[PDB]
């Protein structure tokens, strides 16, 4: 069986129906990507996987069990990355990371905040850096992480192509392990059809 | 497994945090520890508990200083007194200094050891700012028995 | 990891200085406020002083209650925190103690010159520093509720006002109490004893019921 | 069962909508028995005289104004464990409810208060208790009005409502605590002289069912509201006609 | 059986009238408030859906002006 | 085309009405307060009653201030208001018009309740009610420079409060001194006349400070 | 002489030089398109143009006199619509476009708010409505406005392509006659090359 | 003229850094010779004894404590107008020496007061103007520090300070009459007795130079706080070694 | 000249000696603070400027390795 599987889940945003009657079951090592066409939506069904929003019906299920129940053990295997990056911008960048587990010694840090396109840029403020590199040290926090989940809203905004063609290089190289990344971008992106799936919140 | 430890731990510390929060308020119910009797609870007992104070503990009385009751001995700084309610009265024996605020017909409150007969040996004696004040149940004994004169309960051997 | 959130939180509030102070500030502007309409005189101030040093704390707490929770929303640091793989109630404790840690020790540092602003005695300054630190970790408790219900609210500075505050009537009559029988010099153990159960019991319900609301908000 | 079906949100229409009539219309009756039978054909206290009438409008709007708050509590819990929104919407329902109550249990109070006081508000321990529960209903209330989603408000409103019944208990004691020192009071609430009491309960029961009445309507209030676009609405009202 | 023996009286109910009248007012005025209320935000909610469904049924006919 | 600015300010503050009660709200929870920690106790509550009633009025008014501005920058309207054809201090008065409209005249009809509670006789509700007619559009036109500047803030609580009390001062002063000679019998025409005088000079000043005030605070 | 001019406008925006000795003039009935390349940079730009934002060194010129002067005749020959699309949710559609100036009568009411798709959407609350319906009342606002010069931050944010051919076909018209519409905006528009202007804020 | 050369941010920093050593080694003279030859080499007044000292460490702290305000307000008026940013740099140089020497004032004061009152805090009309003194150089700086663009933080100092300036007279005037109604007060502030007035006067003039001195450092500070990246500050930092 | 005769009797001002010293510490700890807060400021500033040249040094070295 495959871990994350999504259950009928219904949303109404603002009495708005967004997506009706859902179900996605995902094996180990698949990179879906949602590919629906409203803005708004789709990262609510990214924060409907992740358990920030509860699913108004229907459940999502981690190895089995209900997301209320199993939340010691599925954050424990999650790194979700929103629209904000999620991290202070009042710390420099490496105790941002340093946050987020690991870091510390040189064999998880100041090479994961290099491969993002930060190097050199590791001890300046966030707030005196480019919305850009604000993204970039919550998207150089993949190389560190062991979590087998990765949900990712927006990661290839104000991005760089050599940072895209990293990033997919990386995360192609965690779908191998049986990783599953699930994502929205806008942008085409230059992976091969055969590799990815597409699951699309219709109407 | 994983989540079954949190969920002892975290209980672990609701039940520590709802113990001692039980154990503040029972304690702090019982630190009121009415040791603060009238001299009517004095005679006749604590008026809802009817428990007579015994000879010997460590006590706290509530009374106006009786007009001429207060004779000092004038080689020491012994001081016999006699308190009251409205209710009844009791003896003071004090040996140290008085506070200035110590007048006669102005509210004190004694600490200090039972003897028998009703007597009391002070260990302190708090005279307080306000010439007019009266302790809540001294002046409760007094609405309730209705302001007899000081005269009347100074005991006629006083 | 419960250890690093709130290193962490004391880190941020710390790297600004400056914003820590605002909170004692507008404490000693509501210290202000009251004899400039009452008077100068001595007496009415020094029988007032428990009204003016609670209300003032109610409302400094209260005020600084939206550097708690309001931050985080933005930054998008809150949601995660919520995926930690910690349960949320300690996330919330850590945060509610390095807020008191930030916004509470402050009031205790400054309570010597408030002490000796309205005109208290030593004892005075003893009693209301014991029931300063008895009593404002339960200000962030009992605002932690009101923080995270009105995180996503636009206008939310009247209405955390308005929750918060019945909430915290019990402590302000028992703290008062306290420091009212203090200016009689008689033992306050008892009211301080009152006021460490108001601190246990909510800081055990605090946490469990903040963190429902916090799931609440953010989606 | 059919207690399943309950939840269903046409279904608690008709529900309401049955159960309105009937019940208000013995309100109307048990109410106006209760207080004709006690403004009139009843003695008066000897002490207060003819003032003492006013313990009928201050009584069963006092407890109740308790009580409500505490049915409140019952549907914030079915909020929280078994995430059944009607419950939610129930507090937005019986939160104005309990608040209209309560002023009325206050100044009524105050009323009582004027003919032994002199003064309409001195600051005894029961009229300062109502005043604090009628702060925590205003605080359910602007939280149900400040959010823009009707159930993230009926939620928020469930996470308060358990907030304030956890805390009620404490502020009660607190208040009464407070009138133990700083002067007494005396007995005025519930000292009763004795065949000047069915009509009192009577009263308390015929406010029991106007609250209840009032509850189940604003119930179908706010069903409407959530639920404006959903077919089941679309056939209530063309069958309207 | 009524303790006031003239009908005149239990107006004036023993000097301690105005208080008592007054507060009769007072709890009369603000349960018929919420009545009054209740009514009208239901009557007003099914006039709304009543508006959205004739501007609804003006959609369909706008759209089958725009099939034909 | 200064009245279609505060016709629809109106608008938009009445189409919602329930916002409105949270000043007066927070008003009667400040009044609350200090009876619970002072006493019950009739003649103190009666001495100390302008202070109380001007605390409680210039907080319920600063907290009630967010509104006067900080729902126009996340719309995009305050811009548009600016680029109006009509001069920015001619938008800002219509604004503090507006919001004295909206929160000012719910304490001035909340205005018997409140003299009920502590005590004023008919003389005082008198004096009270006047001297809040004469006071809170000055609380309006001294707090619309700190709204003004701390509505591009995130953290603009306690600062608000910081700039406006201090410049609210004498107000407090000369409305709590009509107060304390009004409890006391005699005429209060004069601390009206300066009330008055404050009044017409704040509001002839307070626009022409705010418009700069609010091309700074988002640009 | 041209009406709108920029004489060496440089910005700094939390001290990084956006831009720097920019300098251009523009005559009657033209249609001048703000490339740029950067996200935030070039709507500071228009905010800049307008007068909401002041230049930290050179000057803006209205009719050969400079901003901080003639602001009673600018405001009045001028359409500002931003990323936000400036109207207030809490109003209906219609009373918030007859807060702005005339609307009211049928001459200028309820087909301005037809053209721009919003027929049969009239009396609706703004906050019970998409975010595209949202902007789109500021965008109906063009078929009423006097205004000789539109200056606009992403107009075409969430509308559909009859939509978008609407709102190109309306400022067309007004490019015929003497007026300046100044845009910014992501998507590749469908007007012939001719006729259209660039101005690049190089970096 | 050269006043127009006073505007470029390089040229101000070598200005105030050859203004720092000469005015800090006179301020540190008169000064000097002020306290010298005011704490002792003095009489002393009949009453109040040898605790008239003390009017040296309040007055200075005073008076500048309002002048540097009234300062300020000139240099926030040169931001207003001209649109001048180094003045409101300059706004925000002297914020913090104003502050110091206004807690000053109110620890002097209260240090004096407790030999007469008897208590450290009697809320005296000119210690409670000099209190809300401070309450609006906290404003100032906080506006200062709780921005996060320099230049806007410093042009709202500005703003704050005009307003602040417009309210002074207002306030200090209201809290002199307030005095005025309730209780009098002594003659503490400039009521000296002749041979003691030029130590004043030369400690008034030594705080002058001393605030002139920091003012005068603090605005290199900011200026090359701002200035972080502009090659002058590299320049400058390649002549260092 | 000195109006104290005794150099020890200056430290003893009349008995109000304690008043006079307090005012006396507590003005010169707040002035040696600002003067202290600002040179430290100064040459923090500079070793900012310092450290941020030396990475960008480092940057231009990067360049350079690029470039080769």
């Amino acid at each position: 069986m495959g871990m994350l599987e999504a259950r009928e889940l219904l949303c109404e945003r603002d009495e708005r129906t967004l997506f009706s009657g859902l179900s996605f079951t995902l094996n180990a090592g698949e990179w879906v990507q949602i590919t629906g066409s409203n803005g708004a939506g789709k990262t609510t069904l990214l924060r409907l996987l992740t358990g920030l929003s509860r699913p108004d019906a229907g459940e999502v299920l981690w190895q089995g069990q209900p997301l209320h129940q199993v939340r010691d053990s599925y954050h424990q295997n999650l790194l979700w990355i929103g629209h904000q990056p999620g991290i202070k911008t009042r710390l420099t960048a490496l105790e941002n990371l340093h946050f987020y587990h690991r870091d510390g010694d040189t064999a998880q840090c100041l090479e994961a905040l290099a491969q993002a396109g930060l190097a050199g840029f590791e001890d300046i403020p966030v707030n005196q850096l480019s919305a850009g590199q604000q993204r970039r040290v919550a998207l150089a926090r993949l190389w560190l992480t062991r979590a087998t989940l990765w949900i990712l809203d927006e990661p290839f905004t104000a991005i760089d192509v050599n940072g895209v063609d990293r990033l997919t290089q990386r995360m192609a190289q965690h779908t191998e392990q049986g990783g599953i990344v699930i994502l929205t971008t806008h942008q085409p992106l230059n992976v091969a059809e055969s590799k990815i799936r597409r699951i699309s919140l219709t109407q | 497994n994983i989540r079954r430890k949190n969920r002892l731990w975290i209980a672990c510390a609701v039940l520590a945090g709802l113990a001692l929060t039980i154990g503040l308020v029972l304690y702090a119910l019982r630190s009121n520890i009415d040791l603060f009797y009238t001299p009517g609870e004095i005679l006749y007992g604590k008026r809802e508990t009817q428990q007579m104070p015994e000879v010997g503990q460590r006590l706290r009385v509530g009374g106006m200083v009786m007009p001429g009751s207060v004779q000092r001995d004038p080689n020491s700084l012994k001081v016999t007194f006699t308190i009251y309610d409205a209710e009844g009265s009791v003896d003071v024996s004090y040996e140290g200094i008085l506070p200035d605020l110590f007048r006669e017909g102005q509210g004190v409150v004694v600490q200090g050891e039972l003897e028998k007969g009703n007597h009391i040996l002070a260990k302190e004696v708090l005279a307080k700012h306000d010439e007019n004040y009266t302790p809540p149940e001294v002046e409760k004994a007094m609405e309730a028995n209705h302001r007899r004169p000081a005269s009347v309960y100074k005991d006629p051997a006083s | 990891m419960f250890w690093r959130i709130f290193r962490l939180e004391l880190r941020v509030a710390f790297r600004h200085s400056a914003e820590i102070a605002n909170p004692l500030w507008f404490f000693l502007i509501v210290i202000t406020l009251f004899p400039l309409s009452i008077g100068p005189e001595p007496q009415l101030l020094a029988r007032i002083a428990p009204g003016i040093i609670w209300v003032a704390a109610l409302l400094s707490s209260l005020l600084a209650l939206e550097r708690l929770f309001r931050d985080d929303l933005q930054d998008g640091s809150l949601e995660q925190l919520m995926l930690l793989p910690l349960p949320l109630p300690a996330v919330v404790l850590a945060k509610v103690m390095a807020h008191w840690m930030v916004t509470g020790l402050p009031l205790l540092i400054l309570s010597p010159l408030v002490a000796m602003l309205l005109g208290m005695d030593v004892y005075g300054w003893q009693v209301m520093a014991l029931t300063l630190l008895l009593g404002t970790p339960t200000l962030g408790f009992l605002g932690a509720p009101g923080v995270a219900l009105t995180v996503g609210l636009k206008r939310g500075g009247v209405l955390l006002s308005i929750l918060v505050l019945p909430l915290t009537i019990p402590l302000l009559i028992f703290a008062t109490a306290a420091m009212d029988a203090a200016s009689m010099h008689l033992p306050v153990d008892g009211y301080l004893a009152i006021l460490g159960a108001l601190l246990a019991g909510t800081a055990t319900l605090s946490p469990f019921a903040t963190a429902a609301a916090l799931r609440i908000s953010i989606q | 069962k059919t207690l399943h079906q309950l939840a269903i949100p046409p279904r608690l229409y008709q529900i309401c909508g049955w159960f309105i009539p009937w019940l208000a219309i013995a309100s109307v009756v048990v109410l106006t028995v209760g207080w004709i039978w006690g403004f009139g054909f009843a003695p008066a206290d000897y002490q207060q005289g003819n003032s003492y009438r006013i313990i009928y409008l201050h009584v069963p709007a006092a407890i109740w104004s308790m009580g409500i708050y505490a049915s409140m509590a019952v549907a914030a819990f079915i909020g929280l464990v078994w995430q059944m929104k009607m419950a939610n919407l129930a507090v937005a329902a019986m939160a104005p409810i309990g608040a209209v109550f309560t002023f009325i249990a206050l100044v009524t109070g105050s009323a009582w208060g004027k003919p032994m006081w002199g003064t309409w508000w001195v600051w005894d321990a029961r009229l300062t208790s109502e005043l604090v529960l009628l702060f925590l209903y205003v605080g359910v209330i602007a939280l149900w009005h400040a959010f823009d989603d009707r159930r993230l408000a009926g939620r928020a409103a469930g996470i308060l409502v358990l907030i304030g019944v956890v805390n009620l208990p404490i502020i009660h004691y607190s208040v009464e605590w407070w009138n133990t020192l700083h002067q007494g009071s005396t007995r005025m609430q519930q000292s009763i002289d004795p065949a000047m009491r069915s009509p009192l309960r009577w009263s308390i029961f015929g406010f029991l069912l106007l609250s209840a009445t009032l509850t189940l309507m604003r119930m179908r209030n706010l069903i409407l509201l959530m639920e404006k676009r959903r077919p089941w609405v679309s056939e209530l009202i063309l069958k309207r006609g | 059986t009524p303790a006031f023996a003239s009908w005149n009286e239990f107006f004036a109910m023993g000097g301690y009238a105005f208080f008592v009248w007054l507060a009769v007012v007072m709890t009369v005025i603000p349960l018929v408030v919420l009545v009054v209320h209740s009514v009208m935000q239901h009557r007003a909610i099914l006039r709304g859906v009543a508006q959205q469904r004739a501007r609804e049924a003006r959609l369909r006919a706008a759209q089958q002006q725009e099939a034909a």
